């Protein structure tokens, strides 16, 4: 982000579907968009791999939000998550952090409140 | 591939968004190929040398 | 010392129409002409020889003799390079070029030694897929298209055959029966 | 695997069996005590063949701290009155002219009655001494399996 | 000439640089680059490259240099190292600091290193070279090398007997002893006898375990050729020869 | 000679430290390369705290270079899970817990390192100086 | 109008490529239809596909992205020389000419030390 008053601009801004014909909104949480973004101008992102591996993404999704006439229609298909590979594009599309830290003690002692992987699983 | 730089660009000391790297690149060209994986991903690479059986690391992205 | 020769000769040929009703390439403008069209046409049925050479046999009047080519069963796609595809009177024409051309010197390329060049060479596959490449991209461009009404023939231009008093030697125009095309494409449809 | 190549690496019982082999330099390319630059020497002056001698034996001796230092459980030496001379019984022999016997015999030169008792003065629990017996009764036993 | 380059020109053109008048602004450019230093392997340290490190980072403030090394293990005076450039180091700057516990060994090779060595004062024959006593770790004070009898002790010096011998002679014997020692292990190994604890973990003895430490290449080849006589076979990690010779 | 603490060395000036055989050294560089990011040791720290681009680590082998690198990358995870979590199972890295006040921060620097340990200054001698002669090459006046 | 269209993978769309020619046709028939392509292996990966969807891919071009700007700014803007001046090549032996002539001046004193030391015209270039 560049400045509090282009992120109204930004909230302003909604992605209608292409063939269902239904607007959705750009954040997760519009409230908590603005705790999102730090001071500086960088949004921290819950997927470590998408914030340390697609800094060229983020730059080019900057640019691209930058332009005015810019018409955004969203086509995603969601992912059904059965396999590992699944999972992952599943946690990347999503935006969400299943990297379990255990900040507590109940955290790191149960192990169970990760994602089951199968053994047959050739996915990764 | 990580690239040096010329030592006298100016670009290299401002850097802006719309900025060639070739870090970033092959960062981004990593998530890339995680993200273009449809059913199978196979990533292979060398963690042992053939010469002394020394232990090679693998990437930072790996 | 080739140039002074060259210049007459390029003005020679582009004087010279290549058409039934006589049409000279000056007449075409930018718009019109479309310079190296490159195609790629889908496959999904194995392409057996014996299955499509007495198809091809069936129609085209070229295939008395000529024994008939081996390939493998293709499946999968087909590459092409158009030379020109260009517009007149509203009526579409292909045009490719020929240059080799190493066995004659004298007057001899008359339409039997043109028509044995394109048996020798195997044009006529070429050719018929390029038929069926226009008739597939003139089905899908344009709405309520007839292959009658808008094709209108291919032109093979040898470029050593171009004579300033000969204007059919140098020049080969062939159109096909309109029924071969229809199978062709139901064949490698599926 | 060789001194050089055993830099930093780890083993658990190393056998030493040529470490009180020594050889002397010739030339004369040393370094000054003071001013602490590479002084060659060209003509043969016993001043400076001495004081390349004794970075020689430095050297000497930091490679036996590197191959001493490299064992967890055990090491094994091979101690011998080695004697460079070509004179066979002069009364005196080379040990202190070595590496491992300039800590033996304390700098001081000996014969191999007195470097016996300088091994044996040295004795604990962790330093032992034993005489080098020739003998072979088997070469080995393969112990296979099936396959 | 040809515009090449060597691994001594890199040294020698970045101390050329560094020695002219307008390089030393080319250092502040590595004071701008780098404000610190941890050099490791220090006494494979050149003097052009101690001039280089005196050069850039002498006593200019908020830039730190920190020299890590063993002036007891510099052993590439053939390559081009040299222990008096650490000597001149060891002149120049004021602290020094050293690291007490010993991780790798066992307390009794440790207390054998420490006695062998400090016999005399000064046993490394030079005035700015000092040893010191080390101390062993804690978590590995119960490393035992067990025989079939008594526990084994940490440094067993084979004394050859004799009164003078020859170099190829004492070769051979010394060689035959340590292949009768090396044999005797492995046979001591295979059914229980000899074995690695630590604590009241066991670990039989391996091949793998047993390593001949030699200085050259001939005396490899005869240690090579009195292990392959008794059915022990014997890699040796140092080979540098090439494929294309054989 | 005196005895070398991990966490009390002064990082001022010119220091000598000798690491006798067998010692962690690869540990005490992986330390010692975690003060310098995190800026510790009270009085005896850094002025300011430096980034992955500007500690320079020199070592002759390559493979020590390597392994070097991958011993101080497994080191900055071990002490980014440490100071998420609050405690660990090593004393050191249980000193260098209680020696910073903040949380949060020294996480978020420990993870800007772990992103930025492909671009580590961690080279050779000759790597370093031909580095330095390919970057400013006017000053050294070089091909 | 400007559209982008955001898509986890390509071949949604290659789908709303297929629903756009298929809603919204060409009238001239000879007009071409640019794609843009990130490289060669990716437009012949794109005829693969409009092949397999439509069932026939022709007169359609894959310009790279600076061709496709350069052919755009011949179109739009007339009498435009076909290579240009400031090439890379044109610019290092013009700079091969003015960088002697300006070796006098205060400002490339840091260039002055670098040249005027030895120099077979290898360093200047």
């Amino acid at each position: 982000i560049k400045d509090p008053a282009y992120l109204a601009k930004l909230l302003t801004r909604q992605r209608r579907h292409s063939f269902e014909d239904r607007e959705l909104p750009l954040f997760r949480d519009s409230e908590n968009a603005g705790q999102l973004f730090n001071s500086d101008g960088e949004q921290d992102v819950g997927n470590p791999l998408l914030a340390s591996w697609g800094k060229l993404g983020r730059d080019y999704i900057y640019l691209l939000s930058d332009l005015e006439s810019s018409q955004e229609l969203d086509a995603f298909v969601d992912v059904t998550p059965d396999n590992l590979l699944h999972n992952i594009q599943s946690d990347i599309l999503e935006l969400e952090n299943r990297a379990v830290a255990g900040v507590n003690i109940e955290e790191f002692s149960r192990s169970d409140n990760k994602r089951p992987l199968d053994p047959l699983d050739s996915s990764i | 591939r990580q690239l040096a730089p010329l030592g006298f660009d100016l670009m290299s000391q401002k850097p802006k968004r719309g900025d060639r790297s070739r870090r970033d690149d092959d960062r981004y060209l990593f998530l890339e190929a995680l993200i273009s994986a449809q059913q199978k991903l196979y990533i292979s690479y060398i963690g042992r040398s053939i010469q002394d059986n020394s232990e090679r690391f693998p990437s930072v992205l790996v | 010392q080739w140039e002074p020769v060259l210049t007459e000769w390029i003005t020679a040929v582009l004087q010279a129409p290549l058409n039934e009703t006589g049409v000279s390439l000056s007449q075409l403008s930018a718009r019109n002409k479309q310079v190296e069209m490159e195609f790629y046409l889908p496959i999904s049925e194995p392409l057996i020889a014996s299955q499509l050479d007495t198809l091809i046999r069936q129609f085209d009047p070229l295939s008395a003799g000529c024994p008939p080519l081996e390939f493998m069963q293709v499946r999968g796609m087909l590459k092409g390079f158009i030379d020109l595809v260009f517009r007149h009177e509203g009526r579409y024409y292909l045009l490719a070029y020929k240059s080799n051309w190493l066995g004659e010197d004298s007057s001899a390329y008359t339409q039997q030694a043109m028509a044995a060049a394109m048996q020798a060479h195997r044009y006529d596959l070429q050719y018929q897929l390029y038929t069926l490449a226009l008739h597939r991209y003139l089905r899908h461009r344009i709405a309520d298209y007839d292959y009658e009404h808008h094709f209108g023939g291919v032109i093979y231009l040898f470029l050593r055959g171009v004579d300033k008093e000969h204007p059919q030697q140098g020049i080969y125009t062939t159109r096909p029966n309109a029924g071969l095309i229809a199978l062709m494409d139901e064949m490698f449809a599926g | 695997v060789t001194i050089h190549k055993s830099k930093g690496l780890e083993y658990p019982l190393v056998w030493l069996p040529f470490i009180t082999n020594f050889r002397v330099q010739e030339q004369a390319f040393y370094h000054d005590r003071h001013s602490f630059e590479a002084v060659l020497d060209l003509n043969a002056a016993p001043e400076s063949v001495d004081l390349a001698e004794a970075e020689r034996l430095a050297e000497d001796l930091r490679l036996l701290y590197v191959a001493l230092t490299r064992s967890v459980w055990h090491c094994s030496l091979g101690v011998a009155p080695l004697v460079r001379r070509r004179g066979d019984k002069k009364g005196d022999t080379d040990v202190h002219q070595s590496a491992l016997g300039r800590l033996l015999q304390k700098g001081e030169p000996q014969d191999a009655a007195g470097l016996r008792t300088c091994i044996e003065a040295l004795c604990d629990d962790d330093i032992a001494w034993q005489t080098a017996q020739t003998g072979d009764n088997q070469p080995w036993q393969v112990n296979d399996v099936s396959t | 000439r040809r515009g090449e380059l060597g691994f001594d020109d890199m040294l020698s053109r970045l101390d050329s640089a560094l020695r002219s008048e307008s390089g030393e602004v080319l250092a502040a450019a590595i004071r701008t680059r780098f404000p610190v230093a941890m050099i490791d392997e220090f006494q494979d340290t050149d003097p052009q490259q101690y001039r280089i490190f005196r050069r850039i980072w002498h006593h200019q403030p908020e830039t730190a240099l920190l020299l890590i090394g063993d002036p007891k293990q510099a052993i590439y005076a053939f390559r081009g190292a040299d222990i008096f450039t650490y000597m001149k180091a060891r002149s120049e700057v004021h602290a020094h600091y050293t690291l007490d516990t010993n991780w790798r060994s066992a307390p009794g090779m440790v207390n054998s290193v420490n006695k062998l060595f400090s016999q005399t004062d000064d046993a490394f024959m030079f005035r700015e070279i000092p040893f010191i006593p080390v101390k062993s770790a804690g978590k590995n004070q119960a490393l035992r090398f067990v025989f079939k009898g008594e526990t084994q002790p940490a440094m067993k010096m084979w004394l050859m007997e004799g009164e003078s011998c020859g170099v190829g002679d004492y070769q051979s014997t010394m060689a035959q002893v340590c292949a009768a020692q090396i044999r005797d292990w492995l046979q001591a190994g295979q059914r229980g006898e000899a074995l690695l604890m630590n604590g009241d973990d066991a670990r039989p003895v391996r091949a793998s375990d047993i390593s001949v430490l030699v200085r050259s290449r001939q005396e490899a080849a005869q240690v090579r050729d009195a292990l392959t006589l008794l059915e022990i076979p014997s890699v040796y990690l140092s080979n540098r020869d090439s494929v294309f010779e054989t | 000679a005196e005895t070398l603490d991990p966490l009390r060395l002064p990082l001022q000036g010119e220091r000598l430290i000798e690491a006798s055989a067998g010692t962690g050294k690869t540990f005490t560089i992986a330390a010692l390369y975690l003060r310098l990011l995190l800026g510790l040791g009270g009085s005896a720290a850094f002025p300011r705290p430096l980034t992955v681009e500007e500690l320079l680590v020199v070592t002759f082998t390559e493979a020590a270079t390597a392994e070097l690198r991958g011993r101080i990358r497994s080191n900055i995870h071990e002490l980014r899970i440490a100071c998420l979590r609050e405690t660990t199972d090593n004393p050191l890295y249980e000193r260098l817990l209680e020696e910073i006040d903040d949380k949060a921060q020294a996480a978020q620097w420990l993870l800007l390192a772990e992103r930025q340990m492909d671009e580590a200054a961690v080279f050779t001698i000759h790597g370093f100086c031909q580095r330095m002669l390919n970057l400013n090459a006017f000053e050294s006046g070089m091909l | 109008m400007l559209r982008v269209y955001h898509s986890n993978r390509l071949d949604v769309l290659e789908a709303l490529m297929e629903f756009i020619v298929e809603r919204e046709r060409l009238d001239d028939p000879f007009e071409p239809e640019m794609i843009l392509v990130q490289s060669t292996g990716m437009a012949q990966w794109l005829q693969m596909t409009l092949s397999q969807k439509f069932g026939i891919a022709a007169n359609i071009d894959f310009p790279l992205p600076a061709s496709f700007i350069w052919d755009m700014f011949v179109r739009v803007l007339p009498e435009i020389p076909k290579e240009s001046a400031f090439n890379k090549q044109s610019m290092s032996w013009k700079l091969m000419t003015l960088l002697p002539q300006l070796l006098e001046r205060e400002d490339f004193t840091l260039l002055r030390h670098y040249l005027t030391d030895d120099s077979d015209k290898r360093k200047l270039f």
